[PDB]
């Protein structure tokens, strides 16, 4: 309970105390109409039986007071349930935008899908599925021997003694499912991480050979699952086997006791008979736990992993803003040094944009083009050195701010599963009709409604996968020129187009009315076309920049870049 | 359902079995109230010490060896379960390699994790608890009511009350959440996908829109508003038909009868016994199958999901029955009915020649390497590899002839030794580092701290240019009789691309080869040149050829300088 504890919203930690006050008053309530049994059925047995009339009523408001607590208890658990839900998922999509890149490696991908994907009822009904029965039978019997205490001491310490092999029962036996039930957690989400792959990848294992079970990794993937959940259900039946030895011994215990008083005379035999019943009360919350025991370390996965996104480390941030809006900032690094993990990208970028003015960065392939629109656009940030836009940190810029200073043209161009013109309007979904239809003529993507049957209500594929290469990238770039943001950066907006629509797209780089600081990447010349300077980048650093022509004049790497 | 018992057929004889034991295990379990009510009822009497000593010590047993029973019994069923799950995993995963590749991108990654993994897992309660839940709680409830029935039948009537409660409640509760069970796992799809196109698109997202904005925010907040509507009043269902059935709820209605009753002449105190001690044991069995309803909708649901995908087409390999010699042969191909995307294209590729498959974007080029990969089936013509038909040939035969590069660089996460060689995975790191060699690749990975070790899965992915050229190596260690390239070196740089292309032509000399680039300056090397227009072939030549001719090509050459 103390990792659902942090989850639960300051806010709502007023119904955490309602919901823990009533919990114990319904273990109470439950413990005393269970051991109301023993002077309720003496009287009745006695000769004179009119005295269980006193005891028949306070049974009947012990019970009816349970009924209205646990009706309570059971509309606090739903609410501190769904509360806990819709904040923890809301706060991990608040988050996660905001989370380093750096973290998602595939493991926390994992983690992230599975806290993502715990949204359905198992983790909105937690704490009445699982809490709320796991506090009333963990210290139901417990409250039936403290309640014994006042009929006979020593009855009441034998049913506490009971308690204590329970207890000891439900510490031992998640200690030895405990190492089981981990790595059945691991192969679980190791296979589902293999069925999306190999869904995702089907013409590429298909092609391979490497698609059939016997042959696929989500095969062996699936094998590595079977014998995790096999031997979990072998290391659970020790745990299974304590409980049972624990009702047992504490029915032995119980029992024990009964007898040894009504031999003595210090017990009626109605109160022992009456025993019975109780110690039945008794012997049923043993069983419970033996049931939740299993769903508690199940349970505690799924919050550690939620706990896992939401202590993901965000990336810095601010409070600045930009003077004015949409007014064509420059752009400058400052001595900029980035890299993945171990791996130097970026080793001493410096260099300064003209506000309006458009320049291309070229290089060879994996020289960190697609790095330097990263770290300008603030997907990234540098581990040294700064990057200013129009003369202000980015880093300690507002996050809105930030957002709104650049729309880019990604190199591998991903839309979202949903119609063509919802993937465009993601640039601005505020934009009147007019301007969506002049950012998808200038990308030519009125060249695939005519085609294509369904015009800009097409269905896009996961990915851009019911779409060809060509079509995505021309879809993709009417999303960054829709954005009016005063930055517009150009990734490869050439790989996947023919010649015809390479031009045109090219041209119409410029022929967007706004004014804007433009930064074109590619790896040819024709692409980098209108450019007013040319950045060269190889090794991680500008090595040479100038004019198109300037530069194949004066022969460098530039010239020699296009020479092959 | 005729779907879900043609699925759980295998299983018949444990699922009969396990209603046979628990009907045992349960009477069993009810045999120690019985010895015990006998026991008190022989205190009151007055019984000799010894006899009391038998009963007692029978039921205490007896509670023993029902607790064993029902213990081993859910072992052996849980085993069962576990068994049969991953037959079934691996029937679907059987099928889906199969399937036409069609399938796969009207439904997404998402879909089919659903399907494999969480419709499989959906089925738990269907096979392992409902029918031991179902027999459980016929036969308790019924052997303690008729029972208590012979014993007192004012007392017994009283019992019903809630039985009835309960009977209601479930009813009630389950046509109510009936309509939510279905649309659950639609639901759990589309955020599944939305959640895997969340944290895949990140990019995107990061600046277009931020959080507020994304689709995935919008579909948060509506799937929780489905799940309160859903789980509101199911839970609140839920938990009346747990105050109704509680032994403390069976107790007090039972002395409510029973104590007017004693108290009054009506009816001696010895014979609640059998109502206090075995009438409250039955709520329990019936709580059991009360909460299962919901498990058994669920998992008959996934049966069919699960059933209807083992029905799915599956690119039969027909019966009817030079070398690298792909011959196309009027072929025509639909995506969807009714949108053409090739329209009649008659194509011959023979050994030694690299014919070059060029167009506007959109024209349908890279489905005919899908065809000829059989992805999918033609609509109409054929496509002969050797004479053979690719639908006779059988997946291993036609893989080991032809090979692939698909314009989508699609790596798989484990090391880049094992992405290299995804087609031999049996091959040897010699073999892998020479492919790699020709593919100008093999430095690239020389600098990453794990070498060739290194884990290629999502977050430690590579540059554009550098996973093409994975898939590039990939297709060099496989050395089939026919390749293709779909848009190959696309991001390469013109050194690296050079280097590449040289690596390929000098690999491939005596191969049929077809290549698809929008760069047509790389295809001025090609025998034949093959454009595209609109899924119709417009014009076949040489680079000459075609510009004399001044159609298409001439037009794309044009228009590339700019
Ligand atoms: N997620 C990543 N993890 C580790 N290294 C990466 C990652 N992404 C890129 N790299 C490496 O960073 C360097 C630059 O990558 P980047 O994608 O910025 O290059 P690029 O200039 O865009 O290349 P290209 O023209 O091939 O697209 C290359 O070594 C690439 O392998
Ligand atoms: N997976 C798919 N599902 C449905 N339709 C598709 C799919 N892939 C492509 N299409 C449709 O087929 C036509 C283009 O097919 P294809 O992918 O072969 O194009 P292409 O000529 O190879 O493209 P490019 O040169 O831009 O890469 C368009 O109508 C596109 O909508
Ligand atoms: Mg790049
Ligand atoms: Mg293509
Ligand atoms: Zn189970």
């Amino acid at each position: 309970i103390r990792t659902l504890l942090r989850l639960v919203p300051a806010e709502k930690r007023g119904a955490v105390a309602g919901y823990a006050v009533l919990t114990l008053l319904s273990v109470l309530l439950r413990a005393v109409g269970a051991v109301l049994l023993i002077p309720l059925l003496a009287a009745l047995f006695s000769d004179t039986p009119s005295d269980a009339w006193l005891w028949l009523g306070w049974l009947t408001a012990v019970t009816l007071a349970g009924w209205v607590t646990d009706t309570n208890t059971a509309r606090l658990g739903f609410d501190l349930g769904f509360a806990v839900l819709s904040r923890t998922q809301h706060d991990m999509a608040d988050r996660l935008p905001n989370v380093a890149m750096s973290w998602f490696t595939p493991d926390n991908t994992a983690t992230a899908r599975q806290a993502i994907a715990a949204t359905g009822p198992e983790l909105a009904g937690l704490v009445v599925n699982l809490l709320t029965p796991l506090i009333g039978a963990a210290l139901l019997p417990a409250a039936i021997g403290v309640a014994l205490l006042f009929v006979s001491v020593p009855l009441g310490l034998a049913a506490l003694a009971g308690v204590a092999v329970l207890f000891g029962a439900l510490a031992l036996s998640g200690r030895l499912s405990r190492a089981a039930d981990k790595v059945a957690g691991e192969t679980n989400s190791a296979f589902t991480e293999r069925i999306i792959e190999f869904a995702r990848t089907q013409q590429a294992l298909r092609a391979a050979r490497r698609v059939e079970p016997a042959r696929s990794q989500v095969g062996s993937a699936l094998a590595a699952q079977h014998g995790a959940g096999l031997r979990l259900l072998t290391m659970q039946i020790p745990g299974q086997v304590l409980f049972s030895l624990a009702g047992q011994v504490a029915l032995i215990g119980f029992a024990g006791m009964a007898v040894w008083l009504t031999v003595r005379g210090q017990l009626g035999v109605p109160e022992a008979i009456a025993l019975i019943v109780v110690l039945v009360r008794y012997l049923e919350p043993f069983a419970a736990i033996a049931d939740l025991a299993p769903a508690l370390e199940t349970t505690r996965a799924t919050l550690n992993r939620i706990q896992a996104v939401l202590d993901a480390p965000t990336l810095p941030a601010g409070r600045r803003r930009l003077d004015r809006t949409g007014a064509a900032p420059s752009i400058e690094f400052d001595d900029v040094r980035f890299s993945y993990g171990d791996e130097v990208v970026l080793d001493g970028v410096s260099f300064t944009l003209r506000p309006g003015n458009t320049t291309a960065i070229v290089g060879p392939s994996g020289s960190g083009k697609t790095t330097i629109l990263s770290l300008i656009a603030g997907l990234q940030q540098p581990a040294s050195g700064r990057v200013l836009l129009d003369g202000v940190d980015v880093t300690t810029l507002d996050p809105e701010a930030r957002r709104a200073a650049v729309s880019v043209v990604f190199q591998h161009p991903y839309l979202f599963d949903g119609t063509l013109r919802d993937n465009v309007l993601v640039g601005d979904p505020e934009a009147d009709p007019d301007d969506v239809t002049a950012a998808m003529r200038l990308a030519r993507v009125d060249e695939l409604l005519d085609r294509l049957p369904d015009g800009d209500a097409t269905v896009v594929g996961e990915g851009g996968t019911a779409l060809s290469g060509g079509e995505r990238q021309r879809v993709s770039i009417a999303r960054a020129l829709l954005k009016p943001a005063p930055v517009l950066l150009v990734d490869e907006a050439t790989s996947a187009l023919d010649n015809a629509n390479e031009a045109a797209v090219v041209d119409a780089l410029t022929a967007d009315p706004r004014p804007r600081t433009r930064v074109i990447v590619a790896h040819r010349l024709a692409s980098i076309r209108h450019a007013d300077r040319v950045l060269f980048v190889e090794a991680g650093r500008v090595v040479e920049d100038g004019a198109i022509d300037e530069l194949l004049a004066a022969g460098g790497r530039f010239a020699q870049f296009w020479a092959q | 359902a005729e779907a879900g018992s043609r699925l759980l057929a295998p299983l018949k004889k444990p699922l009969i079995v396990s209603g046979v034991l628990q009907a045992l295990i349960t009477l069993i379990e009810l045999a120690p109230f019985v010895l015990l009510v006998e026991l008190a009822r022989l205190l009151l009497g007055g019984a000799e010490a010894e006899r009391l000593w038998t009963l007692g010590l029978t039921a205490v047993s007896l509670i023993g060896l029902g607790a064993v029973l029902a213990a081993a019994m859910t072992l052996w069923l849980h085993r069962v379960d576990a068994r049969f799950a991953h037959e079934l995993r691996g029937r679907l995963l059987t099928k889906l390699s199969r399937l036409p590749l069609g399938w796969f991108t009207r439904r997404g990654s998402a879909s089919t994790k659903q399907l494999v993994q969480d419709d499989t897992l959906a089925l738990h309660y269907l096979i392992t608890h409902a029918i031991p839940d179902a027999v459980a709680a016929v036969v308790a409830p019924v052997a303690v009511l008729v029972y208590l029935f012979v014993a007192d039948w004012r007392v017994a009537l009283v019992l019903f009350i809630p039985v009835l409660v309960y009977l209601v409640l479930m009813s009630v509760m389950t046509i109510q959440s009936g309509s939510k069970i279905a649309q659950a796992p639609r639901w759990a799809e589309r955020m599944g996908g939305e959640a895997g196109a969340f944290l895949e698109g990140q990019p995107v997202i990061r600046i277009f829109g931020g959080a507020a904005a994304s689709r995935f925010r919008r579909r948060l907040d509506d799937y929780i508003d489905f799940l309160v509507s859903w789980q509101r009043p199911f839970v609140g269902k839920k938990t009346l038909m747990d105050l109704v059935t509680r032994p403390a709820t069976f107790l007090w209605i039972i002395l409510v009868a029973g104590v007017p009753l004693v108290v009054t002449g009506r009816m001696d105190p010895v014979n609640l016994l059998p109502f206090l001690l075995l009438g409250t044991t039955f709520g329990a069995r019936l709580l059991g199958i009360g909460y299962g309803l919901s498990g058994i909708q669920t998992g008959m649901l996934a049966a069919r999901r699960i059933q209807t995908v083992l029905d799915e087409p599956e690119l039969v390999v027909r019966d009817r029955t030079r070398p690298g010699t792909v011959e196309l042969d009027r072929v025509s191909f639909e995506y969807r009915p009714g949108v053409p995307v090739i329209r009649d294209v008659t194509l011959t590729l023979r050994p030694g020649t690299v014919t070059a498959l060029v167009g506007p974007s959109g024209s349908g080029k890279s489905t005919l390497a899908a065809l000829v990969a059989r992805f999918h089936d033609v609509t109409q013509g054929a496509i002969r590899v050797d004479g053979r038909d690719i639908r006779t040939l059988t997946a291993d035969e036609l893989y080991r002839r032809v090979g692939f590069v698909l314009q989508d660089a699609q790596l798989v996460h484990g090391s880049v030794a094992e992405n290299i060689a995804l087609a031999e995975p049996d091959a040897g790191l010699e073999r892998i580092r020479t492919a790699a060699r020709d593919a100008q690749i093999h430095d690239r990975i020389t600098r990453m701290p794990d070498g060739y070790d290194s884990v290629l899965g999502a977050g430690s992915a590579l540059s554009g240019g550098e996973r093409q050229r994975v898939t590039i190596a990939r297709a060099i260690l496989a050395d089939t009789p026919v390749l293709v390239l779909d848009e190959a070196t696309a991001f390469a740089d013109p050194e690296s691309e050079y280097l590449v292309q040289q690596a390929i032509n000098r690999l491939t000399r005596d191969r049929t080869v077809l290549v698809i680039a929008h760069r047509l300056h790389t295809i001025t090397h090609a025998d034949q040149i093959v454009v595209l227009d609109d899924g119709r072939i417009v014009e076949v030549g040489t680079h000459d050829e075609l510009l004399a001719a001044g159609g298409r090509y001439r037009g794309l050459w044009d228009s590339g300088r700019y």
